[PDB]
RNA sequence: CAACAUCUUGUCAAACUAUGAAUAAACAAAGAAGAAUUCUCAGUGUUAAAUACACUUCAGGAAUUUAAAU
RNA sequence: GGCGGCACAUCUGUUACAAGAUAACGCAGGUGUCCAAAGAUGAACUCAAUGAGGACAGAAACCUCAUGUAGAAUAUAAGGG
RNA sequence: AGGUAGAUUACCUGACGUUCCCAUCUGUGUGAACAUAAUGGUACUGAUCAGGCUCUAAGCAUCUUUACUUCCGUGUUCGGAUGGGAACGGGUGUAUCCUACUUGAUAUGAACCUACC
């Protein structure tokens, strides 16, 4: 009967996104690799503000998409598969969540074609607990107690318990 | 190190705190002044709002006109009271709102005594088209607005369920077919009728058992097969038609903390002190 | 040399009060005005439509109109030697109801609840009520006698300089 | 040739020589303007009221 | 040592301000004709319907009391 | 007087004196426009900035969480909202 | 005791911890249709397996804040008035009105309608 089962933590949400710097060509592959790995439309960012030293306002930059459910979980996995459960413990944000990066995406090789490439991806996951949607419903929107908001240890816990990854200090 | 925190004291002169309910994010102030205002030549007429609330469990909705001691109820019905006519398991569907609507027109016009010339659609046939009061002789239908709150008004929302109730029993709410469940007629009365309900039920039994009775248990252990609800809401129609007239303790309390005096309050601090003058 | 504009010198009269920003109570909007009652013209700057010139601001006027959303309201204005009479159409978000015969109407009662106990009087031929004096400005207090079993006394005197550096 | 721009000097004592004429009390009684509803009604009641007078008068 | 936070200190603003006087401004202190009460009461309209409410010489009409209200 | 300027039609803050009015070729500035949307309405959302994270990516590209009474934005001068 | 609608809009806010939940409320399960978006996260709809962990509500503290009282202080300033004093600058006396900042003590909500307990 104890309440230890509304502390559970999950992951919640987990958000890809490639950044290019140029508009075309490379942004229509870029998204076209995410539709594939996930499943669904990614979204085209466009610029906040102009930057000559990048050669960048309203062109479209960058991709991103987020995954929730059974398929965040999957494809963290292949995102941790890659980098062989290795995560530094600077990695963990102080509000709980945590990411890495990806070079290569490992995806299709076979046809790996030049129109196609090469492109590397950025992982970010979301942690949460059940009771979180208090923050987010339309009604009666509210705070999160402090106990119940994860930390940055708390993350590292659910890391080297459900995965049994290390964490390092280099 | 670094703070800069901005929460000092110079930040809490200067605040100024939001009105209480809708700093409890349960009121929009902007819109609520609008459903309130009376006309001024109009002087201390009442305007009265439909205020449809769902909660997770229960359907409640009430009449109420603005006053400035307060909001005062002419009438309420509620969902959880459904029992009483027949239907007792799912009182959130599309089918109980509306049963909750047809019920607080129902017990509204008993009590003004003005049930017998205002009836409403009563047959199943018509629960699908759109109906609205009119003129009786020369006397009006009593003329309500809908209060929906802060809940999204979507084609299919309930909301709009408990107004065609509403409008079913007699009761004139202004409003356009554009958003109930429908917008044929028989695709809006199957929603009423629990239709909806009434075929993933029996989707649900195909497809995996441990499903069906995961999602509708309580259905099962009630025997309420995936055929009775079509039935059973048209009965709980005909049984609120004919008495809705509302119904009739100690209740047992449990408080919680109450307060400290200036005299325990005080002893805690020098007791506190003293203990600090011991330990330091 | 100010100019000529429609709301000039208004930095601090439209100023809105101190953490009293945003949406007005809800008791502007449902008190309920008659014609003949007292209102107070109190302009409010977070309503730009319909705001009232700001030389009516703080005059108290009498309602002679109640349409369906504004208040007539009737005030005087003073010109070059005379006075005349200004009539306006203010929304009730601009006005606020007076308290000017707040204490007259107390007194007004007063001498109702009397009369009405006088009329019974009478007809059980019992001697009626007198009604209640009127205000006078502070009367010249009575002789008093004090006694000194419970009186102290404190001797006051010049006192002696003392710098306060 | 400079000469003074203005001057509020002497300008209270003019206004009060004649003092402030106040408005008389027909001026509060104007009815224009009110609402139309409620000039409806009272029309309807004094055309009412007139002809059962008239009718009076008639009939003696 | 910067610098950044945090706690004090010294001195200021016509185009800075929480607070905010004194002097003033505009009301009321009984004129549909000097009050009040009781009974009766009609035409329109608001109203779900009103006997509520709004306006109609406090529609109107009749009795009793009454000259009071810094 | 001329030369210079426009205090000549006109807006904001201040001089200006806690009602209204209100001087100087007093001070600091502004107008002869702009907008089929930058008008009307409905809905959803919350801004500036800061901290902490994430391959290239760094002080500045994009993504996420937290704090965030407006310190942003509102065509324009300034003052109000 | 709880929930819906409110009026007053910080005595109602914020930070730190804490207490029940028996009803109620919330969080909670799901995605078939209405409906929804990049994502069933939101909003929508269908439901009841579990839980007081958060919300909510009640209380704690030499708590910031806010709200009343005293004091600050009749000290600042001010209406009226000399053939009053001073070379000025400015500042008396008389009949009067009288702040503010700070500090100290107290409080941390009261109240209206409907249903259920």
């Amino acid at each position: 009967c104890k309440s230890d089962v509304m502390r559970k933590i999950k992951i919640d949400k987990l958000v890809l996104n490639i950044s290019v710097g140029e508009s075309g060509d490379r942004l229509t592959r870029a998204a076209k690799v995410l539709e594939t790995l996930t499943g669904q439309t990614p979204v085209l960012s466009e610029a906040r503000y102009t930057v000559r030293a990048f050669s960048i306002r309203n062109d479209q930059i960058a991709c991103h998409v987020t995954v929730r459910g059974a398929k965040a979980a999957e494809i963290l996995e292949k995102g941790l598969k890659v980098k062989e459960f290795e995560l530094k413990a600077n990695n963990f944000s102080a509000t709980g969540n945590f990411g890495f990066g990806i070079e290569e995406h490992i995806d299709l090789g076979l046809k790996y074609d030049p129109q196609v490439g090469i492109y590397g991806m950025d992982f970010f996951v979301v942690l949460a607990r059940p009771g979180f949607r208090v923050s987010r419903r339309k009604r009666m929107q509210d705070k999160i107690g402090r106990d119940h908001l994860l930390t940055k240890e708390d993350a590292i816990n659910w890391f080297k318990e459900t995965y049994e990854g290390i964490v390092l200090n280099k | 190190g670094f703070l800069k925190v901005i929460k000092n004291r110079a930040y809490f002169k200067k605040y100024q705190t939001q009105f209480r309910r809708r700093r409890e994010g349960k009121t929009d102030y902007y819109a609520r002044r609008k459903m309130i205002f009376q006309d001024k030549d109009k002087f201390k007429t009442p305007k009265y709002r439909v205020v449809v609330r769902i909660t997770n469990k229960t359907v409640i909705a009430q009449i109420a006109y603005s006053e400035i001691i307060g909001d005062k109820i002419l009438c309420a019905a509620y969902s959880h009271e459904l029992p009483r006519y027949g239907v007792k398991l799912g009182l959130t569907n599309y089918a109980a709102a509306y049963c909750t609507g047809l019920l607080l027109a129902r017990r509204l016009l008993q009590k003004l005594g003005m049930d017998k010339q205002f009836v409403g659609v009563s047959d199943a046939a018509k629960l699908g088209e759109d109906y609205t009061p009119e003129e009786v002789d020369e006397r009006r239908p009593f003329k309500c607005i809908l209060d929906v709150g802060l809940a999204r008004t979507t084609t299919g929302s309930k909301v709009f369920a408990v107004l065609k109730g509403m409008c079913d029993g007699g009761v004139y709410v202004p409003h356009s077919a554009t958003r109930f469940a429908g917008a044929n007629e028989e695709a809006l009365r199957s929603r009423i009728l629990g239709g909806h309900v009434a075929a993933y039920m029996k989707y649900l039994s195909g497809e995996d058992a441990d499903l069906y009775k995961k999602q509708f248990g309580r259905f099962i252990a009630a025997g309420i097969a995936p055929e009775a609800l079509e039935n059973i809401y048209i009965e709980a129609h005909k049984k609120i038609r004919e008495n809705p007239a509302a119904e009739k303790k100690e209740h047992k309390k449990y408080p919680t903390s109450k307060k400290l005096t200036l005299e325990q309050r005080k002893a805690a601090i020098q007791a506190k002190l003293a203990k600090l003058a011991q330990q330091a | 040399p100010l100019s000529n504009g429609r709301n000039r010198r208004t930095r601090k009269l439209f100023k809105r009060p101190f953490r009293g920003h945003g949406l007005s109570n809800t008791s502007t909007i449902l008190h309920t005005y008659k014609v003949g009652d007292y209102v107070t013209i109190l302009c409010n700057s977070s309503i730009q439509h319909g705001l009232p010139y700001k030389a009516f601001h703080g005059k108290t006027g009498r309602v002679w109109n109640v349409n369906p959303h504004a208040i007539g309201v009737m005030v005087n204005k003073k010109v070059n030697n005379r006075i005349v009479v200004k009539r306006l159409h203010i929304s009730p978000e601009h006005i606020k109801p007076s308290g000017c015969q707040k204490d007259f109407l107390e007194r007004k009662a007063a001498v109702a609840a009397i009369r009405k106990q006088n009329i019974q009087l009478k007809k059980e031929g019992k001697p009626l009520l007198p009604l209640p004096a009127k205000r006078l400005p502070k009367q010249p207090r009575p002789a008093e006698l004090i006694k000194g079993a419970d009186i102290k006394f404190t001797t006051v005197a010049p006192l002696k300089f003392e710098e306060l550096y | 040739s400079k000469d003074k721009n203005r001057s509020s000097h002497n300008q209270s004592h003019k206004a009060h020589r004649n003092g402030f004429y106040k408005p008389k009390k027909s001026a509060y009684m104007s009815t224009k303007g009110m609402n139309v509803q409620v000039l409806k009604n009272t029309k309807a009641q004094r055309k009412f009221a007139l002809a059962k007078k008239l009718e009076a008068k008639k009939a003696a």
